């Protein structure tokens, strides 16, 4: 069991502790300041973007 | 009606790949049939996936090729690596 915030939705089917997980930007992070990535950029928790009419925010590893 | 030669008379009927039609007054009127989807991999990594789209990736791991959603109906993964 090693998450790594990009195998979330994955499902673990086949370093960091017990909580604590992987980001992709280096120590172990906490499943609630888990950052977004978006065409190969890495976006912090509560970032702004916009697609073309909209707004966007990510949340806790996801976009709202 | 026309559909590719064949002239059609007002009311005659024809099976199209997933819908039937019926030739209306000059146009035709077609109700939608059922019919599946298919998912392809071909090659070392052509991905096709169920609406078209076909693409390339070359990749290296383990990957969900299809999960169902709901919460354990079904998952199938996958194996390209470099050979």
């Amino acid at each position: 069991r090693a998450l790594s915030c990009q195998t979330l939705a994955a499902g673990y089917y086949h370093v960091c502790p017990d909580g604590l997980m992987d980001d992709g930007r280096g120590g172990c992070v906490v499943e609630k300041e888990c950052p977004c990535v978006h065409n190969n950029d890495l976006y912090s928790s509560g970032a702004k973007i916009k697609v073309d009419c909209n707004t966007c925010t990510c949340k806790r590893g996801r976009w709202v | 009606c026309r559909l590719h030669g064949h002239l059609y008379t007002p009311g005659q009927e024809i099976t199209n790949d997933c819908e039937q039609c019926v030739c209306n007054a000059g146009r035709w009127v077609c109700k939608d049939l059922p019919c599946p989807g298919t998912c392809a991999l071909e090659g070392g990594s052509h991905i096709t996936t169920f609406d078209g789209k076909t693409y390339t990736f070359h990749g290296d791991c383990y990957y969900v090729l299809a999960k169902g959603d709901h919460n354990d109906s079904y998952a199938l993964l996958g194996e390209l690596a470099p050979c």
